[PDB]
């Protein structure tokens, strides 16, 4: 069980300002973590695969980056529709396991 | 890496690599750290000597890949392995480490 | 390069015709990937297996030196298991 | 149009065992790789379940082995879950989301479902 | 690595007077003990005290010295006009085999 | 008894040498070591002889020497230059601290 430890668990920001996420592999999980963004009461948003992957449709900011046990979502101008919470999975080794999920906050 | 009783080196050695999925192991190349490293003892306060030890582990590491195939569909097949770049003499990390003596089975599939 | 684990004078408790020998020197270690089959049996599932051998004394006499307190007096040296490695 | 909607959840007892639908439509149900994922109330995502188009080889998480059972209907489109000896930690949300590339099955997870609520 | 670092560089007390003449060292590594010699011009040092606060024999009553890890003082009660010169303390330590010295708290008795 | 002997001159040149000569007992049972000391200065060790054995503890061009048949240690300096040439006394250990001391030696150079 390759658990991922995401941080922080919580941050409060304010629009245009460039926030960074991590998402770190206890193993080498070597470029199988993907970032899965979650708005109030729905379901998951694939917003990058891969380690820097971007699904199609992703606004130019949420840029993703990482190699073996470390991994980073970063969002550049965080503009008002981004506050969900954030999620990285790997899907290396069975079981698949996703992580403790940030959450960006305004104010 | 200087005579015989050698330092801290990393060496090259063949690694058995299989993932939790599928039934074929293969082997690569790779490189482990090891040598032979600085260690003492205390003379004085008695009740025990509390002086640290150091044991040679890994320092700069990369990782890289060969894909096992042979899995059933659903298994990833894409393993890593880890280069040693360079090798240290330092402690033993508790979370990433197995600390103890000569271990279990030796680097290789049955 | 690096001192086989012998005994050693140690000058400060060390005194002529009453020479402390002190056990330090070098010892074979070994650090590679956690084999998978082992990697299974973990509780905690480390991901790097370490084998680690440290110079330590396996007779020592208890001698007494010229400022009245006692030292340990080492007669024979032996790569053994380790115990203050962890960290 | 890749609809993917999930139903049957209801508040079951200690002991008691459910059974989750997700029909699915608009995409060949037949040549991906199907998984049921689940978030706890402590907004939180954990796996529970792959089958493999035609599937039968299949795979599932520790601690669900033995009492979950995924099904699955290339012919409805549909996918199963036999949820059976369920205790209080399973009441959670309940998505059934798709995987990777149908040539690659490990890849990403997409099109989720929209959740089923199970609560204990 | 040790900076055996005494305090007072010049002690200006008069006679029959307070004296403290600090004597600081560089946490944990090897053992170790401090040391408190008393040399004057013209004439070798000469150890005082041994060890952080016993003194040797010949030496007076007066000469005491104080303390356990990283600051020891020798402190004199009645300062007299016997008692002038530089005093250097010193650290004998285990494995950085060593023996160091810190300067001197000369002193310089009032007119 | 410990009888250091001192002269100090000699050119910005290669080689210097120095005695402590000493009696009242039993020379094959206590340390002994040179320290030197350089003007208006604290004193700093320089090295360690086993006059037992025979075998030497420096720190960090000093060979030292000593003959258990003339009761004598030798520090002998090579490379004579102004970093080097002051007074050298010439001490015993007795318990991890100097309790004796010669009377002193100063070697100065010119140019
Ligand atoms: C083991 O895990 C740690 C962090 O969990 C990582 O830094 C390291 O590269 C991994 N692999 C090896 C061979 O150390
Ligand atoms: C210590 O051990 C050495 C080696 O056996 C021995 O020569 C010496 O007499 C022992 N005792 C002391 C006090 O050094």
């Amino acid at each position: 069980d390759i658990e991922l430890t995401q941080s922080p668990k919580s941050m409060s920001m304010s629009v245009g300002e460039r926030v960074t996420l991590s998402c770190k592999a206890s193993e080498t999980v070597d470029s199988f973590v993907s970032w899965y963004q979650q708005k109030p009461e729905q379901s998951p948003k694939l917003l990058i695969f891969g380690a820097s992957n971007r699904f199609s449709g992703v606004p130019d900011r949420f840029t993703g980056s990482g190699s073996a046990t470390d991994f980073t979502l970063t969002i550049s101008s965080v503009q008002a529709e981004d506050f969900a919470d954030y999620h990285c999975g790997q899907t290396y080794n069975h079981p698949y396991t996703f992580g403790g999920g940030t959450k960006l906050e305004i104010k | 890496k200087e005579p015989l009783r050698p330092r801290c080196r990393p060496i090259n050695a063949t690694l058995a690599v299989e993932k939790e999925g599928c039934p074929v192991c293969i082997t690569v190349n790779t490189t482990i750290c090891a040598g032979y490293c600085p260690t003492m003892t205390r003379v004085l306060q008695g009740v025990l000597p509390a002086l640290p030890q150091v044991v040679c582990n890994y320092r700069d590491v990369r990782f890289e890949s060969i894909r096992l195939p042979g899995c059933p569909r659903g298994v990833n097949p894409v393993v890593s392995y880890a280069v040693a770049l360079s090798c240290q003499c330092a402690l033993c990390r508790r979370s990433t480490t197995d600390c103890g003596g000569p271990k279990d089975h030796p680097l290789t599939c049955d | 390069d690096c001192p086989e684990c012998t005994l050693q004078e140690n000058p400060f408790f060390s005194q002529p015709g009453a020479p402390i020998l002190q056990c330090m020197g070098c010892c074979f270690s070994r650090a590679y990937p956690t084999p998978l089959r082992s990697k299974k049996t973990m509780l905690v599932q480390k991901n790097v297996t370490s084998e680690s051998t440290c110079c330590v004394a396996k007779s020592y006499n208890r001698v007494t030196v010229m400022g009245g307190f006692k030292v340990e007096n080492h007669t024979a040296c032996h790569c053994s298991t380790c115990y203050y490695h962890k960290s | 149009q890749v609809q993917l909607q999930e139903s049957g959840g209801h508040l079951v007892k200690p002991g008691g065992s459910l059974k989750l639908s997700c029909a699915a439509s608009g995409f060949a149900f037949s040549s991906f790789d199907m998984s049921w994922i689940r978030q706890t109330p402590e907004k939180r995502l954990e796996w529970v379940a792959s089958i493999t188009n035609v599937g039968t080889y299949t795979y599932y998480p520790g601690s669900v082995k033995g009492r979950f059972s995924i099904s699955r209907d290339n012919a409805r489109n549909t996918l199963n879950l036999q949820m059976s000896s369920l205790r209080s930690e399973d009441t959670a949300l309940y998505f059934c989301a798709r995987q990777g590339t149908a040539a690659q099955p490990y890849w990403y997870f997409d099109v989720w479902g929209a959740g089923t609520t199970v609560t204990v | 690595d040790i900076e055996l670092t005494q305090s007072p560089d010049s002690l200006a007390v008069s006679l029959g007077q307070r004296a403290t003449i600090s004597c600081r060292a560089s946490d944990s590594y090897g053992n170790s003990f401090m040391q408190w010699y008393q040399q004057k011009p013209g004439q070798p040092p000469k150890l005082l005290i041994y060890r952080a606060s016993n003194l040797e024999s010949g030496i007076p009553a007066r000469f005491s010295g104080t303390g356990s890890r990283t600051d020891f003082t020798l402190t004199i009660n009645p300062v007299e006009a016997d008692d002038v010169a530089t005093y250097y303390c010193q650290q004998s330590d285990e494995y950085p085999y060593m023996y160091t010295f810190g300067g001197g708290t000369k002193l310089e008795i009032k007119r | 008894q410990l009888q250091q002997s001192g002269a100090e001159l000699v050119k910005p040149g290669a080689s210097v040498k120095l005695s402590c000569k000493a009696s009242d007992y039993t020379f094959t049972s206590y340390w002994m070591h040179w320290v030197k000391q350089r003007p208006g200065q604290g004193l700093e060790w320089i090295g360690e002889i086993n006059p037992t054995n025979g075998r030497t503890y420096y720190n960090e061009k000093a060979t030292l020497t000593v003959a258990a048949s003339a009761s004598t240690a030798a520090m002998q300096a090579s490379s004579l230059t102004s970093e080097d040439s002051a007074v050298y006394y010439c001490a015993r250990r007795y318990g991890n601290s100097f309790d004796y001391w010669g009377q002193g030696t100063t070697v100065t150079v010119s140019s």
